[PDB]
């Protein structure tokens, strides 16, 4: 009866040097 | 000034866990913040030699505004009448003044528990004259404007001086503002120090909070070649 | 409150529990009363053991989904003011000066 | 008594000891005669020295099993003792059965007054439940909380007025004092608060003591003033109709507490 | 850390069932007395386990468990009545 | 840094003097029966059969987690799953040789008791046979005389036909029935 987002690395460069 | 620091992400749907988690920790809630950097690079029009008075060498760097703008200026018609808190972040004459900032490339060393960037800061407080616009400033040290970028979030303080801030990122241009983090939120963790122990302290306090967020967010160190700005 | 929900359900998981012993006590006794060459309650004998399986089987199926439940809800419902000090004086500053 | 029943209990037990032990050991001495080979060493050395080597032995039989298997007695006794104890067995059963009920009955009753145990601010530590609401003290069962009339106590502020005779002063104003999970958060958020407040004021008076500020008991401070003296007070229920200063008392009073929150 | 939690209640609850059946087996069927010793250390043992559930149920349940003006017009009123200074 | 020996030797420059190893009881320089103790003195070799060689590390083992928990301070199938505990807490847990060695022991052991072990080393002590065959006799279960002087062929004429099946009776015996 019963059961059993992104590359933090990219982003940083970004602001660092501005390539995308 | 040197800044330790470690970074991580989350992406938009981990934003409210983490918020709770962050204040829980912390014992208070989000503080909101903005800020508006404009890089500038030596002018290519312009040549010199790369060498000191002393015929040392120098290396071309880039020099970062920074500035805060007024929240009001963030917020169109369709943001109007948002609780400007936390959550506002997910439905994303004379010059002013500007912090003037050079960094370094962060220390070198394999197996490093923090990235530690070196930092040469100074304030701009006003200007006057003929071209006194922070962009004929910058020309008349001979410097051109390169790019620039917006950056909002919610900040939190520690104990120790740490400051742990979640952002979020927009280049600016005419053509439009792109979201360097489309997608989720830049996690980042730092102390600024201005002796050996006090950054041995810091190292551990950071290490602490990384090993307190570990299973649930992990922060690491960069990569050095990521946080450099120099021209090349 | 959801937390309240999730007692009650534990509370009533225990009453479940009980029942399952108290049917296991009879489920022996009428299973001595069987043996000795009374069939009279073997109906009831079987009932009381079967009705205990039962509710032990109901019990598991109840707990096991509430565990799940606990894990699901971590960080969702679950963790991994002086002003109103303030406002109760002047409450009772303006009180003072008007009775 | 618990410790006598201790005693009954060893006693009991030794018993069984002994008994299994002594088999143990002839058991042992009846290997030693053959194999053994090591197996005479589980002998007590007592038994060992007090018996040469080589003891007893053994004769052949079959139909000793064939005799048993004969008489079917045997099985009926055991079919017998096996339903006795099944018997004593479901009574026992019923005991528990009741027991732990009414056990459920109030561990439930607390589990619900302690539904009814109202809020998420406050950190609860444990095989009881304890509050911390500064120092811990622990939840029980109505229901209270047990901390370490010891210490708990108010604050009042008198006003003295001096007279004509000029050498005292007497009482003319003095402040009123007003009296599930929550409320027992919130008197003990006004026990600290006031007990917080005593602790600065002496703090502060310390610089005052040239301006006419006198700390004189730990739980007591008088400002002295040309014609009128105040006191302020932090005391319990037990110890000691409305006259002129009793506003300018309850107004001081208010402004003190107000004081503090600003400092928060 | 729960997910050990469920693994040993379930672990509990098949146990507990699994004793009960076959004790129940074991009676009906000094051997046996004998047998009735291994009848009380099996239901002793699931007795025990129904503890063990009692101290599962009590774990998760600890779990869930663990302006201006009017202001400046009222102080103004306060600090005057508060002086008596007005004395005239 | 790769750990020597208790014994010396001379360098005769002629590297080619390395003979195999057998069952003709030629182990190798390392394992020959004279062999010298941490204190200098010179001990017999000690080879064990298994059993005895799962209880000296289980023992040893022990004994180490004893001293960890001490510097803190400032049925087979079960012994399966206890043994995988153990060494969790006392080795460096990348030790996969060890690992294979106590489940392997521990299902290959004929012997499970400390006083069962010696009552075989003292059985089979009186024959003086190699101490690599007696650990062999330890190990491997023979019926016949000629089991043994096949599975062992370092005795053949050591100990006797007979003698040597009055032993494998008592070591039969020994056995523990798990």
């Amino acid at each position: 009866k019963h059961d059993f987002p992104f590359n933090v690395d990219d982003v940083l460069k970004f602001t660092f040097t501005g390539e995308k | 000034v040197q800044q330790l620091s470690l970074f991580g992400s989350i992406g938009d749907d981990g934003y409210d866990l983490l918020i709770s988690t962050l204040t829980t920790i912390s014992g208070n809630p989000p503080l909101l913040y903005n800020s508006l950097c404009t890089v500038w690079k030596p002018n290519p029009s312009y040549d010199v030699e790369n060498v000191n008075s002393r015929n040392q060498l120098v290396e071309p760097n880039r020099i970062k505004l920074s500035k805060e703008v007024p929240f009001s200026y963030l917020i169109d018609e369709t943001m109007m009448d948002k609780p400007l808190n936390f959550r506002i972040l997910k439905s994303f004459e004379s010059c002013s003044p500007w912090s003037l900032q050079i960094s370094d490339i962060p220390a070198a060393g394999n197996n490093r528990s923090v990235s530690m960037q070196t930092i040469a800061e100074t304030i701009i407080l006003s200007s006057a004259g003929k071209n006194s616009s922070v962009s004929s400033l910058m020309n008349g040290l001979g410097y051109v404007f390169e790019f620039q970028y917006l950056t909002i979030g919610v900040k939190f303080f520690m104990k120790h001086g740490l400051i742990l801030e979640l952002q979020k990122i927009w280049q600016i241009e005419e053509a439009g503002n792109s979201q360097i983090t489309s997608g989720g939120f830049l996690l980042k963790a730092y102390i600024n120090v201005s002796d050996i122990d006090r950054i041995n302290y810091t190292e551990t306090a950071l290490m602490n909070l990384k090993k307190e967020l570990q299973g649930y967010i992990e922060l690491s160190v960069p990569d050095r070649q990521s946080m450099d700005s120099r021209v090349a | 409150p959801y937390i309240q929900e999730r007692l009650k359900s534990l509370n009533d998981i225990e009453t479940q529990l009980c029942s399952m012993l108290q049917e296991a006590s009879q489920v022996t006794f009428i299973f001595g009363e069987l043996k000795r060459g009374n069939e009279s309650v073997k109906p009831q004998f079987e009932n009381h053991v079967k009705q205990f399986y039962e509710r032990l089987d109901k019990s598991t199926t109840q707990l096991r989904k509430e565990i799940q439940l606990l894990d699901e809800n971590v960080g969702t419902r679950l963790l991994p003011q002086d002003t109103e000090k303030m406002e109760e004086q002047l409450d009772l500053l303006s009180a003072i000066l008007d009775p | 008594q618990f410790v006598k029943r201790r005693r009954d209990m060893l006693e009991h037990i030794n018993l069984a000891m002994n008994e299994s032990s002594l088999a143990l050991e002839f058991v042992s001495l009846l290997l030693s005669s053959v194999k053994e080979s090591t197996g005479m060493s589980s002998m007590s050395p007592f038994l060992r020295k007090v018996v040469k080597p080589s003891s007893l032995n053994s004769d052949k039989i079959p139909y000793v099993a064939p005799t048993k298997k004969e008489y079917i007695e045997l099985d009926i006794l055991n079919k017998g003792w096996k339903l006795q104890s099944l018997n004593e067995s479901k009574d026992l059963l019923r005991a528990s059965f009741n027991k732990l009920s009414s056990i459920l009955q109030n561990e439930h009753d607390y589990w619900n007054k302690i539904m009814q145990s109202i809020s998420n601010k406050d950190v609860i530590f444990k095989k009881l439940l304890a509050i911390k609401y500064g120092d811990r003290g622990i939840a029980n069962i109505n229901l209270d909380l047990i901390p370490h009339h010891s210490v708990k106590k108010f604050l009042r502020v008198r006003i003295f007025t001096k007279i004509e005779s000029e050498d005292d002063y007497i009482l003319s104003g003095e402040s009123v004092m007003d009296r599930d999970i929550r409320k027992q958060i919130q008197l003990l958020k006004k026990i600290i608060f006031e007990k917080e407040l005593m602790y600065q004021i002496k703090k502060e008076c310390a610089l005052l003591i040239s301006y006419g500020v006198s700390i004189e008991n730990e739980n007591k401070v008088i400002i002295e003033l040309p014609n009128e003296k105040f006191e302020i007070e932090l005391l319990s229920l037990d110890d000691d109709l409305p006259k002129i200063n009793d506003k300018r008392a309850n107004l001081m009073l208010v402004m003190l507490r107000l004081l503090l929150v600003v400092i928060f | 850390s729960n997910q050990a939690l469920y693994e040993k209640l379930e672990q509990t609850r098949t146990i507990l069932s699994v004793k009960l059946a076959e004790l129940i087996n074991m009676t009906t069927i000094a051997v046996a007395t004998t047998s009735v010793m291994m009848v009380n250390n099996q239901t002793m043992q699931l007795i025990k386990n129904v503890q063990d559930l009692l101290i599962l149920t009590r774990s998760i349940k600890e779990k869930w468990l663990l302006d201006e003006k009017q202001i400046e017009e009222l102080l103004d009123n306060c600090i005057e009545t508060f002086v008596a200074e007005k004395t005239t | 840094v790769s750990t020597s020996t208790f014994q010396t030797r001379r360098r005769r420059l002629k590297k080619v003097e390395e003979e195999e190893n057998a069952a003709t009881l030629q182990l190798g320089q390392e394992f020959q029966l004279k062999q010298i103790n941490h204190q200098g003195e010179e001990e017999e070799l000690i080879a064990l059969n298994l059993s005895e060689a799962r209880l000296v590390i289980k023992e040893a083992l022990v004994e180490r987690r004893r001293a960890f928990k001490r510097s803190q301070k400032k049925t087979r199938e079960k012994e399966l799953e206890s043994i995988d505990v153990l060494l969790e807490q006392t080795t460096g847990g990348n030790n996969k040789d060890l690992k294979n060695t106590m489940q392997y022991l521990t299902n290959f052991s004929r012997f499970r008791d400390q006083e069962t072990v010696g009552a075989v080393i003292q059985l089979l002590k009186s024959t003086g046979l190699h101490p690599f065959e007696v650990a062999q006799l330890g190990s491997l279960a023979c019926d016949t005389a000629d089991e043994a002087k096949t599975l062992i062929p370092s005795l053949n004429n050591k100990i006797s036909d007979d003698e040597l099946e009055r032993i494998l009776k008592e070591l039969s015996n020994l056995e523990t029935l798990y």
